[PDB]
This record gives C-alpha cells, sequence and structure tokens, in this order.
C-alpha cells in the first residue's frame, strides 16, 4: 500500500514541473504516512532549500506548509517549520514571500509565549538584520503577530528593530516599513503610539521616494482612528495637511482616493475646518486623474458632513467646485463626476435640486461623450423621489433618442440595457407614448447582437409590465416582422416568440404566436424552417397536450419530411424532446 | 453512430467557441470526416440564396467573432468564406479549426473556399507552422489541415448570377466548365488556371498584366466585363485585398472586394466588411470595427494600478 | 540644406509602406 | 599626475576574420563591480567575475546563456535580429544577480544563481536510472542533498515583449527599485519589474501625420538618485529633462538643454554630427554628459542654455566629414561613461583608440587597445595623431587610421581604476598600474 507514496516522494525529483507540483500539492499525505518524528528529521530538512525556483511550485510549498502544525508533532514542535519558511521569505519573488509571511503569522499563533521569544523573535531579528533586502522586506510583516505576547523588554528591542527599518537605505524596505506602520501601531500602547509611532509616520511621510510618500496616507487614517480627537491636531494633522499639498500627483491621488476614510477618522469638526478646502484645492487640482479620484467621492464627502452646516457648506463651497467640474477638457473626470453628482438631489432638497442641480443635470445630459450620457441616465433612481421624473422626461427622451441611434452599436448595446429600469421609473403611459417606437426599432436592426439584446430587452419589459399590455402593443407589432422579405428579421420574430412564450402565459401564446409559429413552417427559406421547429421544441412544455397531439405534431411530423437535413434533424430532436413520438 | 458524434461535434463547437483547441486526435478525426465530406465537393459548388459573404480572416479569431456577433451565428445564417483563414494572427489554428468544425457540422449551411494563405508552402512562411509548432509541439496538427486544404472548392456559385473567388479571373479560363474541368485535389502550384484563381488582382489598366505579388495576373474593366456577359454573370465577389473601407467597388460595379478582418495585422487600422444576400439577390453590406480587448500587453496613457 | 538623420527617414519609409500588398 | 593604465586581460579570439555574432555590441559592470556582463550580435550574453584572494584581481569566465535568438515579424515580414543593444544591472535583491537583456523589440529579465547541492536517493529507480523491483519496496526513504562541484544556472524569469513599434534603443531602471523604462525611436515606456502584461506609455513623439517627422529618441535614463526625474536626447541634439511630479504624462518637458548653433560651422553635415548618441548621468547626479559624433559635452542640471564643459574627442575628422559619410562611418553610436570620482570621462574613437579626458586638470590621453604588446602590468604608451605629413617620431598620420576598428562600448569599474574595452571582437581590460 506504499507504493503511491513512493511515487509521490520521487516525484519530487522530478524534472518536470506538473509532476512536482502535483507531488508538493499532496505534501499532507507524504508527512501522514511517514509520521511524525520520521516528518521532522527527513521531510523538513528536505523541504528547508530546495534548488527548483519555480514560483508555482515555491507558491504551493509556501501554502502547504502554513497547515502542518498537527503533522510535525502539533505545537510542540511548530518551531521546526521555521527553516523552511525563513528560506521561502527571502526569494525574489514577491508573492512567495507574501505568502511565506502569511504562513509564518498563521503559525506563529500555535507558539507559546516561551517559545515566541526562543524561535520566533530571534528568526524575525534575523530577518531584520540581514544582508539581503528582500528578507528585511519580510520581516515587516511579522512585527504585529509577535509583539502583543513577549515582555517588555522584546518588546523595547522589537520596537527599536522596526525603527531601524523604517530608515533603511532600500527603498522597497522603506515601503514594506509604511505598508505595515499602521497594523503595527495598532498593536502598541498609546504612549508608545504617540512617543515613537508618530516620528517614524513623519519620517516617512516626508520620504525622498514618491512611492513611500503615498503609502503614508493609509498609515495617516489607521493612526488618526487611534489617538484621541483632540489629540489629532497635534500630531496627525500637519503631515495630512502636507500631504493634500504635496509636489507629486501620486501621493495627492492617494489623498483624493481615500478621502472618506480620513473624513470618517479626524472627526466632523475637523473635517469643515481643514478637510473642505483640501478637497476644494483638490477638485481644481492641475493633474486630471486627481480631479477624476476626487470627482468620485463627492457624494460620500457630501453626504458624511454634519448635519448643522451640510447645506450651507453643500451651497457655499463645494457647489461652484461641481459647476466647475461639469465643463471639464477631461473626458474621465466628466464620466466619473456623471456618476456621482446625480444623487446630490435628497441632501440639497426638492427646491435646492431645481434651483441648482437642474441645470447641472441638463447640461451633462447634452455631452458629446456617450458614456458621460449613460451615467447620467443610469442614475435617475436617486432623484426619482425627490423631484419627480416628469420635470425630467422632456430632457430625458432627447438624449435617450439620440443614444438609441448611435452610429456606433456598442452605444446602442449599452443604452439598451437601461431601458427597463428607464420604463419602469418613466410610467407606462410615457413609454406606449414616446419609447415604443425606439424599441420595435431594435428590433429590426443590421446588427445581430442589437436584435438580440432588443429582444431580451422585450422580455423584461413585458416582465415588468405584465401580460395584457403586452398582448394589447407589442404582440401585434412583433408578428408583423413575420412577413419580412428579409429571412433574419423573420428568425429575430420567431426568437421574440421565444423568449415571450414563457411569459404571456399559456393562453396568450396558444391564441396569438402559435398560429403564427405553425403557419411559418412553410417558409421557403429552410433556416426559418429548422428555427419554427426548434421554437416548437423550445415553447412545446407551454402549450397543451391536446394542441400538441392536434396541431404540432402534424406540423413536426411534415418537417421531418422535408429536402433539407438540419430541418430533418431539428424536427426529430424536437419530437424527441416534447416525446410526441 | 451518428448521433453521439453529433453532441461530440457539438460539444467541439462551444469549446472552440472561447478559444479553446482540440486535442491532435480531435483534429485528426474533424479533418478526415472533413475531407471526407468535400471530397464530393464541386469546383465550382453550387450556394443558394440567402447567404451571408465574408472576406479573410488571417487567423483572427476575436475579429471572427465580432463578425459573427455583427451578422448573426451559424446555422441561423447561412454563411461564405473565400479563403485566407490563417496566417498573420495570433489565433489561426482556433479560427480554422472552428470554421472546419462548422462546415463539418453544418455541411449545408456553411461553404469555405480556398484562398492562396491556405498551402504548405505559404504556411510554413507565414506563421501558422511556427504556430502550430509553438502551440503542439509538432507538425502532425499541421500536415492534417494542409492536406484538408487541398479539397477546399475553387470557387463557388451563387444562383448562378453572383461568382465569389478569392484571386479573380484567369487568361487561361474563359467558362466555368474550365474552373470545372480543373483538378484542384493537389497543392497550390506556381502558375496556371488554378494558381491565378487565387492571386490574380483587379486593375484599371486595360487588358492584362503582371503581378507585383510574385504570381497571378491583373485584368481590367474589360476582361470582367467580357466574363461577365459569357457566363451571364451580374456579379464577381473577390477577396485577397485589403481595403480600409472594408468593401470596395471596382471595374464599374463588375467586381467587388470584401475584407472580413478589421484592423488587418492589428497595425492597419482598417474597417471590416461583409455582404448580406437577401432573398431577392438583394445585396447589402454592413462594416463593423474590430472587437474591444484588451490585448497583448495594454500599451495606455492611463496611469496603470501599479503606477497609481 | 542639410540631409537629415538616417533614423528618420528609415522610421518614415517603413511606416509610410505599411499596406503593402 | 595622470592615472597609469597597464594591459591586464584580453578576452576573445586571436587574430581571425570574426562572423557577425561575435562581435560585442555592449559592455556594462554589475554594481558592486565583481561582475562584467557582454553581449554580441548572436544574442549571446557572456558574464565574467573578478577572482576573490585595492582588488586587483582577473576577471574569469562565470556564465553563458544565449539571450535572444533569432525571429521573425510575421506581420510585417521582417526578420528580427537578436543582437543585444543594452545590458542594465539590477541591484543585489540576494544571493542571486539579476539583469535586463534588450534586443530591438523584447526585453529579458534574467537571472544567474548558484547551485552547489544536488539530491541523491530514490525509492522506485537506482541511482544510475535503472528500474527497481516494485515489490522490493517495504521502508519509504526521502532524498537527501548532497554537496556537488558548483555550477551556475541562467534562467529568463519575465518577458517584456509586443509593446514597443520600433526599435527599442535605451533601458533605465528607476531609483525606486520597482520601475524602468525602454524607450525606442518616437515613444517611451514605464514598466514595473513584476508585471509584463502591461505598459505606462509616459512619453510619445510621435506626430499624427509623419511625414514631418523631424527628429527621434535616441537616448533615455533615469536620474541616479531622483525618482521622478528622466532626460532623453534627441537626433537635433536637444535634451529633454522631464519631471514625473507633475503630470502623469511627460509630454511636456521640465527643462530644455540645447546649444544655439553658430552659422560658422554651417556645414552639409552639421544635422548628423549634431545628433547625441548617449547621454549619461553623473554619480552624483549634478551633472549630465552627452556624446555626440564629434565631442564630448557635459551639462549642469541648473543651466540649460550652454554645457559646462566640452571635449573634442577626435578634431582630425572635422575636416574628412565627407569621406567618412561614403563608407558610413559618420553613422556610428559612440559612448561614453563617467569614473567613480566623476572627475574623468572615456569615450572611444577609431584606429582602436579610446580617449580619457581629466575635468580638473583638463589633461588629455590617448591610448591604443591593441594585441601587439600582450604583457600584464605593461605601461600604455600615449598615441598622438598628426595631420598629413609631418610624421614626427611617434605621431600617427591621420590617413593610415583603420576606420573599421572603432571602440563603440566602454565601460569603468564603479569603485576602482578598471575599464572594459570592446573592440570588435576581443575585450580588453586595464588596470591602474599599482
Ligand atoms: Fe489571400
Ligand atoms: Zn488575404
Amino acid at each position: 500500500s506504499l507504493y503511491p507514496i513512493a511515487v509521490l516522494i520521487d516525484e519530487l525529483r522530478n524534472e518536470d514541473v506538473q509532476l512536482r507540483l502535483n507531488s508538493i500539492k499532496k505534501l499532507s499525505t507524504i508527512a501522514l504516512a511517514l509520521g511524525v518524528e520520521r516528518t521532522r528529521s527527513e521531510l523538513l530538512p528536505f523541504l528547508t532549500d530546495t534548488i527548483y525556483d519555480e514560483d508555482e511550485v515555491l507558491l504551493a510549498l509556501a501554502e502547504q506548509l502554513g497547515t502542518f502544525t498537527t503533522l510535525v508533532g502539533g505545537p510542540e514542535y511548530v518551531h521546526c517549520l521555521l527553516p523552511p519558511l525563513e528560506s521561502l521569505a527571502t526569494v525574489e519573488e514577491t508573492v512567495v514571500r507574501d505568502k511565506a509571511v502569511e504562513s509564518l503569522r498563521a503559525i506563529s499563533h500555535e507558539h507559546s509565549p516561551s517559545d515566541l521569544e526562543a524561535h520566533f523573535v530571534p528568526l524575525v531579528k534575523r530577518l531584520a538584520g540581514g544582508d539581503w533586502f528582500t528578507s528585511r522586506t519580510s520581516a515587516c510583516g511579522l512585527f504585529s503577530v509577535c509583539y502583543p505576547r513577549v515582555s517588555s523588554a522584546v518588546k523595547a528591542e522589537l520596537r527599536q528593530y522596526f525603527r531601524n527599518l523604517c530608515s533603511d537605505d532600500t527603498p522597497m524596505v522603506r515601503r514594506a516599513a509604511a505598508s505595515k506602520l499602521g497594523e503595527f501601531a495598532k498593536v502598541l500602547e498609546l504612549d508608545n503610539v504617540k512617543s515613537e509611532i508618530i516620528p517614524m509616520f513623519s519620517n516617512l511621510a516626508s520620504d525622498e521616494q514618491d512611492s513611500v510618500r503615498l503609502l503614508a496616507v493609509e498609515a495617516c487614517v489607521n493612526i488618526a482612528q487611534l489617538l484621541p480627537q483632540e489629540d489629532l491636531e497635534a500630531l496627525v494633522m500637519p503631515t495630512l495637511r502636507q500631504a493634500a499639498e504635496d509636489k507629486s500627483w501620486r501621493v495627492r491621488y492617494m489623498v483624493a482616493d481615500k478621502f472618506t476614510e480620513l473624513q470618517k477618522a479626524v472627526g466632523p469638526e475637523i473635517t469643515k475646518t481643514d478637510l473642505v478646502p483640501a478637497f476644494q484645492n483638490l477638485m481644481k487640482d492641475c493633474e486630471a486623474e486627481v480631479r477624476a479620484a476626487a470627482s468620485h467621492k463627492v457624494k460620500e464627502f457630501c453626504e458624511n458632513l454634519s448635519a448643522d452646516c451640510r447645506e450651507n457648506v453643500i451651497m457655499s463651497q463645494i457647489l461652484p467646485c461641481i459647476k466647475e467640474l461639469v465643463s471639464d477638457a477631461n473626458q474621465h473626470v466628466k464620466s466619473a463626476l456623471a456618476s456621482v453628482i446625480m444623487g446630490l438631489s435628497p441632501i440639497l432638497g426638492k427646491d435646492n435640486t431645481i434651483e441648482h442641480l437642474l441645470p447641472l443635470f441638463l447640461a451633462q445630459l447634452k455631452d458629446e461623450c456617450p458614456e458621460v450620457r449613460l451615467n447620467i441616465i443610469s442614475n435617475l433612481d436617486c432623484v426619482n423621489e425627490v423631484i419627480g421624473i416628469r420635470q425630467l422626461s422632456q430632457s430625458l427622451l432627447p438624449a435617450i433618442v439620440e443614444l438609441a441611434e448611435d452610429a456606433k452599436w456598442r452605444v446602442r448595446l449599452a443604452i439598451i440595457e437601461y431601458m427597463p429600469l428607464l420604463a419602469g421609473q418613466l410610467g407606462v403611459e410615457f413609454f406606449d407614448e414616446k419609447l415604443n417606437s425606439l424599441c420595435m426599432a431594435w428590433l429590426v436592426d443590421h446588427v445581430y447582437a442589437i436584435r438580440e439584446a432588443a429582444t431580451s430587452n422585450l422580455k423584461k419589459l413585458v416582465e415588468k409590465f405584465g401580460k395584457e399590455w403586452a398582448h394589447a402593443t407589442i404582440i401585434p407589432k412583433v408578428l408583423a416582422m413575420s412577413g419580412d422579405p428579409n429571412y433574419l428579421h423573420r428568425m429575430t420574430t420567431l426568437f421574440c416568440i421565444n423568449v415571450l412564450s414563457e411569459v404571456c402565459g399559456q393562453d396568450i401564446t396558444t391564441k396569438h404566436m402559435l398560429p403564427t409559429v405553425l403557419r411559418m413552417a412553410g417558409d421557403p427559406v429552410a433556416n426559418v424552417r429548422f428555427n419554427v421547429a426548434k421554437s416548437l421544441q423550445k415553447i412545446g412544455p407551454i402549450l397543451d397536450n391536446s394542441t400538441l397531439q392536434s396541431e404540432v405534431k402534424p406540423i413536426l411530423e411534415k418537417l421531418t419530411q422535408d429536402q433539407d437535413v438540419d430541418v430533418k434533424y431539428f424536427a426529430q430532436e424536437a419530437l424527441t424532446v416534447l416525446s410526441l413520438a | 453512430d451518428e448521433k453521439v458524434f453529433t453532441k461530440e461535434l457539438d460539444q467541439w463547437i462551444e469549446q472552440l467557441n472561447e478559444c479553446k483547441q482540440l486535442s491532435e486526435s480531435q483534429v485528426k478525426s474533424l479533418c478526415e470526416k472533413a475531407k471526407e465530406i468535400l471530397t464530393k465537393e464541386s469546383n465550382v459548388q453550387e450556394v443558394r440564396c440567402p447567404v451571408t459573404v465574408c472576406g479573410d480572416v488571417h487567423g483572427q479569431f476575436h475579429d471572427l467573432m465580432e463578425l459573427f456577433r455583427i451578422g448573426g451565428k451559424s446555422p441561423d445564417t447561412n454563411y461564405l468564406f473565400m479563403g485566407d483563414y490563417v496566417d498573420r494572427g495570433y489565433y489561426s489554428v482556433e479560427t480554422v479549426t472552428l470554421l472546419v468544425a462548422l462546415k463539418v457540422r453544418y455541411r449545408e449551411r456553411i461553404t469555405i473556399l480556398r484562398g492562396n494563405h491556405e498551402s504548405r508552402q505559404i504556411t510554413q512562411v507565414y506563421g501558422f507552422y511556427d504556430e502550430c509548432l509553438r502551440k503542439y509541439g509538432n507538425a502532425n496538427v499541421w500536415k492534417y489541415f494542409t492536406d484538408l486544404f487541398d479539397y477546399l472548392p475553387l470557387t463557388a456559385l451563387v444562383d448562378g448570377q453572383i461568382f465569389c473567388l478569392h484571386g479573380g479571373l484567369s487568361p487561361s479560363i474563359d467558362t466555368l466548365d474550365h474552373i470545372r474541368a480543373l483538378d484542384r485535389l493537389q497543392e497550390v502550384p506556381h502558375e496556371g488556371p488554378m494558381c491565378d484563381l487565387l492571386w490574380s488582382d483587379p486593375d484599371d489598366r486595360g487588358g492584362w498584366g503582371i503581378s507585383p505579388r510574385g504570381a497571378g495576373y491583373t485584368f481590367g474593366q474589360d476582361i470582367s466585363e467580357t466574363f461577365n456577359h459569357a457566363n451571364g454573370l451580374t456579379l464577381v465577389s473577390r477577396a485577397h485585398q485589403l481595403v480600409m473601407e472594408g468593401y470596395n467597388w471596382c471595374h464599374d460595379r463588375n467586381v467587388v472586394t470584401i475584407f472580413s478582418a478589421p484592423n488587418y495585422c492589428y497595425r492597419c487600422g482598417n474597417q471590416a466588411a461583409i455582404m448580406e444576400l437577401d432573398d431577392t439577390l438583394k445585396y447589402s453590406f454592413l462594416q463593423f470595427d474590430p472587437a474591444p480587448r484588451r490585448g497583448e500587453p495594454h500599451v495606455t496613457r492611463r496611469t496603470p494600478d501599479y503606477f497609481l | 540644406s542639410p540631409l537629415m538623420h538616417p533614423r528618420v527617414k528609415e522610421v518614415r519609409t517603413d511606416s509610410g509602406s505599411l499596406r503593402r500588398d | 599626475n595622470d592615472i597609469q593604465w597597464c594591459f591586464s586581460q584580453v578576452k576573445g579570439a586571436v587574430d581571425d576574420d570574426v562572423a557577425e555574432a561575435d562581435i560585442i555590441s555592449t559592455v556594462e559592470f554589475n554594481h558592486s563591480g565583481e561582475l562584467l556582463a557582454t553581449g554580441d550580435k548572436g544574442g549571446r550574453v557572456v558574464i565574467f567575475q573578478q577572482e576573490q584572494e585595492h582588488s586587483r584581481g582577473e576577471y574569469n569566465v562565470y556564465s553563458t546563456f544565449q539571450s535572444h535568438e533569432p525571429e521573425f515579424d510575421y506581420l510585417k515580414s521582417l526578420e528580427i535580429e537578436e543582437k543585444i543593444n543594452k545590458i542594465r544591472w539590477l541591484p543585489q535583491k540576494n544571493a542571486a544577480q539579476f539583469l535586463l537583456s534588450t534586443n530591438d523589440k523584447t526585453i529579458k529579465l534574467w537571472k544567474i544563481s548558484e547551485r552547489d547541492k544536488r539530491p541523491e536517493g530514490y525509492n522506485l529507480k537506482e541511482e544510475d536510472g535503472r528500474y527497481r523491483d516494485p515489490t522490493t519496496v517495504t521502508t519509504l526513504r526521502v532524498p537527501v542533498f548532497r554537496p556537488m562541484d558548483l555550477m551556475v544556472e541562467a534562467s529568463p524569469r519575465r518577458i517584456f515583449a509586443n509593446a514597443h513599434t520600433y526599435h527599442i534603443n535605451s533601458i533605465s531602471i528607476n531609483s525606486d527599485y520597482e520601475t524602468y523604462l525602454s524607450a525606442d525611436d518616437l515613444r517611451i515606456n514605464l514598466w514595473h519589474l513584476e508585471i509584463t502584461d502591461r505598459s505606462f506609455n509616459i512619453v510619445d513623439i510621435k506626430p499624427a501625420n509623419m511625414e514631418e517627422l523631424t527628429e527621434v529618441i535616441t537616448a533615455a535614463e533615469f536620474h541616479p538618485n531622483s525618482c521622478n526625474t528622466f532626460v532623453y536626447s534627441s537626433s537635433k541634439g536637444t535634451i529633454r529633462l522631464c519631471d514625473m511630479r507633475a503630470s502623469a504624462l511627460c509630454d511636456r518637458h521640465s527643462k530644455l538643454f540645447e546649444e544655439p548653433e553658430d552659422p560658422s560651422n554651417r556645414s552639409f553635415f552639421s544635422e548628423i554630427i549634431s545628433s547625441i548618441s548617449d547621454v549619461k548621468f553623473s554619480h552624483s547626479g549634478r551633472y549630465m554628459m552627452t556624446r555626440d559624433y564629434l565631442s564630448v559635452k557635459i551639462w549642469d542640471l541648473n543651466m540649460e542654455n550652454r554645457p559646462v564643459e566640452t571635449y573634442q574627442v577626435h578634431e582630425y575628422l572635422r575636416s574628412k566629414l565627407c569621406s567618412l559619410y561614403e563608407n558610413d562611418c559618420i553613422f556610428d553610436k559612440f559612448e561614453c561613461c563617467w569614473n567613480g570620482s566623476d572627475s574623468v570621462v572615456m569615450t572611444g574613437s577609431y584606429n582602436n583608440f579610446f580617449r580619457m579626458f581629466d575635468r580638473n586638470t583638463k589633461r588629455d590621453i590617448t591610448l591604443e587597445a591593441s594585441r601587439e604588446n600582450n604583457k600584464p602590468r605593461t605601461v600604455l604608451k600615449p598615441r598622438k595623431v598628426c595631420a598629413s605629413g609631418k610624421r614626427k617620431k611617434d605621431e600617427i598620420s591621420v590617413d593610415s587610421l583603420d576606420f573599421n576598428k572603432k571602440i563603440l562600448h566602454t565601460a569603468w569599474h564603479p569603485k576602482e581604476n578598471i575599464i572594459a574595452v570592446a573592440t570588435t571582437n576581443n575585450l580588453y581590460i586595464f588596470q591602474d598600474k599599482v
């Protein structure tokens, strides 16, 4: 019974990457078969340093090594897994190093505090003090998991070691330290956070490398979430103000991208005093990316403002900046604004929305960019309950008409998908009065994808508006295409009947579309004929058994005698599926 | 039984629809059965209206999917391709495999003609041989496909009024019976009527001429008009020449060139087109643009995430 | 009337004839 | 006063008509100086290592691999050359060594590592390879690593391809240990060292209408210290310094370094000899050096209207520009490099001559890289070139110069006085006299 285990063990030396990978992923079976002491003394030394350096093999090995706590002899001997993971935490591949660090953190919880101070802490010190910055980068991620469960002297040593990493010469080590600064500070005492974490945060935030400075914004958020509100101004606020006006556009982009988190962390008073001018300057930034990032946060930032003076601030400070953003030259800035500007109506109120937001909506609805118009249309639900869609339909209809007849068929496809929501919001009467012709004209479009999308949209519309409206308006119109000289439109009629059978009910299907389907079985084009066969197969369950045995079965039988092979095959398949014969 | 193979062929088709190559045994069986089907296929195959005529694809699988989106999916839409399914494309193998699978499954619905670029000599130079070698590690699949390429029909006739072929007319060819008399079950020759039918081009110069491609002849409006009057052909479809607007009329609406590869060679930035023939032989062209794909490494002027 | 750099003319000519058939 | 240069080593074939595959096309020291990599037109990178016993050891072969293979552009029916254009070392991450090698179209990241142990042991097959009895497997055995003779393995880790329309001419690694740039004739792309499926195009000077091209990008380089500053030179003799902090796209330049052209030297070839073939930042980062066909110009980064120092590499060829135009010798792309302390600069010339200019003392020395003095620890005799006639004693006449012997690629040891000079086929290494 040991033969498969012997095969797996010898597969670790195989030159084939796939076989060696498969053997790696079954290391649990090998360890279980070998035992415990044999696993510790034979398998682990072999897996300590592997000559093969394939990224996926090393990644799989790193994943497996984090679950061998029981297979090596329980938590008592968990320190035996340290060498293989320490070797993996040094390789050049970033994902392998991250997986090794994650496994080390996962198995660190099984260490007793004595084992933590005897084996894990020396490992962290060796990694932090190593000659290769790949080791030092990995060491930054292991401070938070061993700090809470050590003595005071070990805590001071760990703090000193982390302080040394933040002043490293290699930019990657400093980047890792900046990344892990917040999660490290989350476990220190508040006094030590003020005394030691703040100087490191200030030093990293004023680093020469732009890639290091932009990582201080997340650290800023994490540190602000810890300190008391009265201590924010003296410690965190100057760094945040410096970051908001930083020379590099990447740092300003990071500030704008995490602006709502900063607003939540610092509180309402600091938000009103300092963050509002920062947002005003960010929306007027000279970089298009920064303006686009700040545009996304307009709605949330306005929502989270203090209710004491929310409307006044929005009117006197944010609204002019928004007005300047509507006329922006960058397409992406306008696209980003259009998707969030539409929801400021509930905050401002009906009269304020009519006076101020309505001109902005009208101006953005006439933009040359299709995506701006699509974004404005897609979010009408925010204002639908504030001012009503009656005040908006007169300007929405021209925009919908323009989008529905765009030269690019993908724009027409995009506007189609929003029609059921638009029809639901605008009401059935307005749809029948204005939008019915647009929907019908899509079924005869040259592009087949548009016809398919219009068919699915018609199914959604009938689902929304019920069967009676469909039978009254659409069904008499869709069956008119059966007389189209082009066979593509006839097959479109078949497809529309296919999707409408599931919703229109058995009675309507039998009385209105079944006679049309049966009449088209005599179409000269074989494509229409076997499409009729497939349609009869599909809508077969909806029809009654009496109708199936009376009129459907003879029609299917006649199709089985057709000259075309495809028609015969599809008719036979329909007969087999319906079990008529 | 035929039914189990029918479901097998179907599953092959859906597998290919998402750009997934078939196994060597599957390719062997597909090529053998396509050869069996194409053995009885005539040199001038009669194509019955309605049908959609497509031009060069040249291995652009995603553009082929865009073509299917624009014009409809087989077997709902009858198609008629005019050669050049491989070469100068990242997915020549997938494209030709999907086309052959569709031909085997729907022999009455899809008709595939023969162009210049599906031959042992051409495919060794323009990357199809290299593509199959890099994706399979052996020339067996190349041998299967090149053996199958010999059986593809040279020309097609649509209701006896529209003549569809890859290259164009030949000095040695005057009647459809001449094409029917040829032996197409061979490698593409360097000369002769068979070579001209896959290498000729239209030109404004009267009479005949020499072709700078290295083979074939260039024919003028007089030759096309004489051929149309002799064979009673209202129109002569064509392909094999890149055009920016997708379809191009020439020789006073006697020869039309159709190109179905948008952004030819990923650099030309051209439009593609397909000719749709109504039930009443009413021609209508549908131009389309390259499918939106991120692409092999996407060089963008938008700041990527790693720099953001 | 100084002559142009070879790389300029090579790039110009190579990109000009990108529709050869 | 001057540095005494002595012949140390020569690498390559001896007195043969080498084919167009052993011609060295790039020479580059690594950051610590103990590794020296050379690429040739055959796509074959050879790495030398200094012996361990100032460090005045010799260089011996350390690794050899085929970087780029010949390839065919099926999209345009052109052969893609496998010639190695540039080689750039990465800072040492771990025991392994990394470098970037580029041909005209593709940049490859190569890892050089040493393997000195081999797994020995099996459970179903003897060490020779014979298959053992399947019923003799009673106890499982785990393979155990065993020491072996050290071997050096080079493998490609990442491929950055299909992103440049034109021929790549420069690669430079950023100082943030994260990104690097590759510049073709008209565009500059910013890459990530661990991401190959996308690149960021920061500079694009290609006009919409291309029948009015006037210049192309000939070189590019990041600042040695600053992570946001890089420069790129054009064929018109202008260097543009771009700041990546101002905007995401660097289509507008922060500074423009150019010297107004006096109509005195307004010859027919004044546009060719003014093209910049190489731009190099000083190690301190406060100075920038550019090399055109006839001169070396050192630019102060705070002064844009004129260079601070100008050195004439070979003035005697100014009057013979017409002759050099006929045999395509006027289109050569020479290079230049700084020394460790940014005090001496060395650049190549014709007839196996390489020139060295001392910035502190304003002194010039011309030396010959020749096999005629193939004796180690031999002081190189300075060379002097005279015009036609007046050959004095040791004067080399201009008409006797061999223009087929060009020293295009040179390198300096980052810390020591060791220079690598690459002739057409051989690689010469010279050392200071100690
Ligand atoms: Fe062709
Ligand atoms: Zn073609």
